[PDB]
């Protein structure tokens, strides 16, 4: 299962 | 930067005259991943070939599989065309049975 | 023995011919379970391994909108980067993601990771401890203070030590009878001169999983590192793996030279002779 909502550079 | 691929051509199975095989050729440790692969027969490119998904490396260099069902002959020569931006003129690596 | 799960995104600009494409693979080992491309036409996560094939339409939708989550965020952090190094819009650029988890023998964890790469570079990497950053370079420090400041390394320990091996543990189950195997390598030894006085040994190891291996050549017992031909494992296309190393020999001496195999398949390693 792939990771959630990353930040943002 | 960039960094030129990494090229084997080379058959599924030990190759035998008449039975039926997959013709693959690996190509890895390129960067971009923007690359053209083409498999020839007899120099002229085959026209159903699939690949891979794109993938890479520890070092992010990319890598891919392209490869074709194929049945080999005597005769008939088998060579991977690899276009990439680091090559002024396209590769063509033979296929040899032993490597 | 081990295990690991790990995803791999790569996102490409290309100006003028196009918006960013993104491509996302899964892997449970050497395994890959699932892809996405944004090239393709489903625009949905795919199955990659048949035993994926059994979660239930929930999972494909779940993975799809959060796949479909990062290559959005991608687009944005490749505007953003290009600011950061004053590059123009002409260029085109990649951002590649990497993370995972390991667990051991026994599912438990033992290692979390995450690191980004610009160009090809290091841009910024989790640190082992799961809370701390490392910049690679002067724009990731603006990257690794933002991402201080919204607690992304405790969103991504959370996954990692959580959902992550959670699932790998799942994943390994549902395909004990594929992920748990061990194909051992099939050996042989191929024998071709290259003159009246030298002749190539060439030492095969075929149809192995999991991928790492190792082969040496030694000579009267001493390991011969330094004049083998050796090529980067390669894969079959079914599965498994082909590898095979090679040494020039004086022609009349073959019997000195020795090709030990060591794979986790093998009970104990094989030692092949000409």
């Amino acid at each position: 299962v792939v990771g959630a909502g990353g930040v943002g550079k | 930067i960039q960094r030129t691929p990494k090229i084997q051509v080379y058959s599924r199975h030990p190759a035998e005259n008449g039975k039926s095989n997959f013709l693959n050729c690996y190509v890895s440790g390129f960067h971009p991943s923007d690359i053209e692969v083409d498999l020839l027969k007899n120099g002229e490119r085959i026209e159903k070939v699939e690949h891979s998904d794109l993938s890479f490396s520890k070092d992010w260099s990319f890598y891919l599989l392209y490869y074709t069902e194929f049945t080999p002959t005597e005769k008939d020569e088998y060579a991977c065309r690899v276009n990439h931006v680091t090559l002024s003129q396209p590769k063509i690596v033979k296929w040899d049975r032993d490597m | 023995g081990s295990h690991s799960m790990r995803y791999f995104y790569t996102s490409v600009s290309r100006p003028g011919r196009g918006e960013p494409r993104f491509i996302a693979v899964g892997y449970v080992d050497d395994t890959q379970f699932v892809r996405f491309d944004s090239d393709a036409a489903s625009q949905r996560m795919e199955p990659r391994a048949p035993w994926i094939e059994q979660e239930g339409p929930e999972y494909w939708d779940q993975e799809t909108r959060n796949v479909k989550a990062q290559s959005q965020t991608d687009r944005v952090d490749l505007g953003t980067l290009r600011g950061y190094y004053n590059q123009s819009e002409d260029g085109s650029h990649t951002i590649q993601i990497m993370y995972g988890c390991d667990v051991g023998p026994d599912g438990r964890f033992l290692r979390g990771y995450r690191q980004d790469a610009y160009d090809g570079k290091d841009y910024i990497a989790l640190n082992e401890d799961l809370r701390s950053w490392t910049a690679a370079d002067m724009a990731a420090q603006i990257t690794k203070r933002k991402w201080e400041a919204a607690h992304a390394a405790e969103q991504q320990r959370a996954y990692l030590e959580g959902r992550c091996v959670e699932w790998l543990r799942r994943y390994l189950e549902n395909g004990k009878e594929t992920l748990q195997r061990t194909d051992p390598p099939k050996t042989h030894m191929t024998h071709h001169p290259i003159s009246d006085h030298e002749a190539t040994l060439r030492c095969w190891a075929l149809g192995f999983y999991p991928a790492e291996i190792t082969l040496t050549w030694q000579r009267d017992g001493e390991d011969q590192t330094q004049d083998t031909e050796l090529v980067e494992t390669r894969p079959a296309g079914d599965g498994t793996f082909q590898k095979w190393v090679a040494v020039v020999v004086p022609s009349g001496q073959e019997q000195r030279y020795t090709c030990h195999v060591q794979h986790e398949g093998l009970p104990k390693p094989l030692t092949l002779r000409w």
